[PDB]
């Protein structure tokens, strides 16, 4: 089945710096579209950043000159390279992929655990 | 619900008033999410000839809830078993965001002989 | 004074930044009123043969007061009493908030044969 | 050092989404500096015929640093010393601000036979 | 002629709901571009909201969400369904067309009975 | 080929007023984009004003409000009306084109007489004692 499996995340204090791993099977990965999502408790379900098959990026404008998302085709791997930690990142994060074989969930399931289980990040003050 | 493919197409043109969607193999039909709601302008190259030699002429269909504004019909005449060039384009109100659409080409008039190098490219018009 | 259709056509694209206009009979011509100060990109798709076959270059004409930034000549030679795509196009500066505009197919060289299937579809693009 | 025409084109589209570039001679290849970051829509209006009649096929080329996200490629099949329509179109993504880029026309399939009035035009459809 | 006829006017309390309807007679209703001008008086004729041919509507940015254009190209009718009325929608409404067949009038004639001679809509405060 | 031909410059005081003119031959004017650089003793080839085909006008921050730029297509001429002159404002003025159907130079040959031989204006100074 599609698996995503998500790596990387820790307690770490303002400043600082984490990097985020996704290693994806059972589906046809350079094709696909890769994403990370974001829960904060009491917050919903949002996207972070995506690269998608054509090399091109999308962060969001709380991220945007801080984080970095990368892959390696050859590896299935997305990274999320977290510089410039603030307090406000401290959320679960989810590794998503957007491929033609398998259906497409709704935003919610993804910090939910569709997929990989996530990865928590930790940013003190 | 939004599904993380609509998602993701909704966050890649979220800060563009204009996108581009083709089909990769073959390019004879085009199937997309709007990332806005918006005006679409579908350009369908094509080549061709008309069954036996003879008359053909194309056009985009129209998906529904859309409006065909404008359609500007391809056509050809004679030379059988050689494909030229006879583009067809139309122009689409209505698009919404993050529903899909799929265009394709029909025939307006006459017999198809057999296509060459069909493209149908789209782009979408971001309503202010 | 402004009249109803000039109104409705400058309240219809109030919010836009692009206008699309096209003539529903015939589609040799387009008249039009400009929402707002603009840019024209006038596509001319047309079919036909020259006179006795041949050589056949058409273009579109420039209205009072509009300049021709570019144009994309449209040529056929031969094919004689069959019509085969051979589209034109223009890019046009300079025109102006509730002015009406009239833009023709014009022989740039030859002579012609006949047409089929013409459209001409004028874009828009507002000037911020 | 910058051009009269690089230095005109970062001032003349400073407050514009989108730009409009053609090269008035030959109008084979376009060379031309973005005023800012963009997405390049080239149009190359052709006409020609394959080496002996048959086939050929057209493509635009891609700059260095630049992606041909979609490709139109025109095709022509034989009416051999006749030049026929067969236009070609391209979109590219990962234009940047004062970088010149230079587009050409590139054969797909089979040989030239001959070409007549060619016109590229470059639409850049400036980023957010 | 040319003639256009309103009705559904009348007075009403602030969110309440009118109806006004439109029937012309004199040209090709489907082709044509129908419209609702209003004009308080003090104030301009302004274009409340329009439907197009090609089924397409607008719609004033103070009217947006509230007001609701149609047509029934069968009845040669538009109608104008007013909903969440406010005072300030307080004028009186007349039906325009924009027909090739028949000249544009300047925008200032509908508000003074070019064509029909206007439905009042009187709005009062909660 | 290309022509560019300037005249109008000359010797003035602070406040006063001139008109350069440029005439094109060549090329298709009515499509083009024209301007005016100038270049100071010491000082590099820069762009004073530009009228595009669109109408349109650029005009440096230094000139901004003192100088306007005009076109006639039918006479096939650009206009520099420079008005409350400014000592800074003695440069060779040169007229430069911008159409597809030339190579563009880079901007130093301008200033070196690519096209035309340019137009010399000179500012004194003026003040009260």
């Amino acid at each position: 089945q599609v698996q995503l499996v998500e790596s990387g995340g820790g307690s770490v204090q303002a400043g600082g710096s984490l990097r985020l791993s996704c290693t994806a099977s059972g589906f046809t990965f350079d094709d696909s579209d890769m994403g990370w999502y974001h829960q904060a408790p009491g917050n919903e379900c949002e996207l972070v950043s995506a690269i998608f098959s054509d090399g091109s990026t999308y962060y969001a404008d709380s991220v945007k000159g801080r984080f970095t998302i990368s892959r390696d085709n050859a590896k299935n791997t997305v990274y999320l390279q977290m510089n410039s930690l603030k307090p406000e990142d401290t959320a679960m994060y989810y590794c998503a992929a957007a491929t033609t074989t398998v259906a497409s969930p709704p935003v919610r399931h993804v910090c939910n655990g569709y997929w990989g289980q996530g990865t928590q990040v930790t940013v003190s003050s | 619900d939004v599904s993380v493919d609509g998602d993701f197409t909704m966050k890649k043109f979220a800060d563009s008033y204009v996108a581009f969607f083709a089909n990769k193999g073959s390019g004879n039909t085009v199937t997309f999410t709007a990332p806005w709601d918006c005006t679409a302008e579908v350009e369908l190259f094509y080549h061709g000839w008309g069954y036996s030699g003879g008359e053909w002429e194309i056009g985009i269909t129209t998906p529904s809830g859309l409006t065909q504004i404008y359609e500007a019909t391809g056509y050809t005449n004679g030379h059988d078993n050689q494909a030229i060039s006879m583009p067809t384009k139309a122009i689409y109100s209505g698009l919404k965001k993050g529903l899909q659409y799929t265009f394709d080409i029909r025939d307006a008039n006459g017999r198809g002989g057999g296509p060459k190098h069909p493209m149908m490219i789209v782009k979408l018009y971001r309503n202010a």
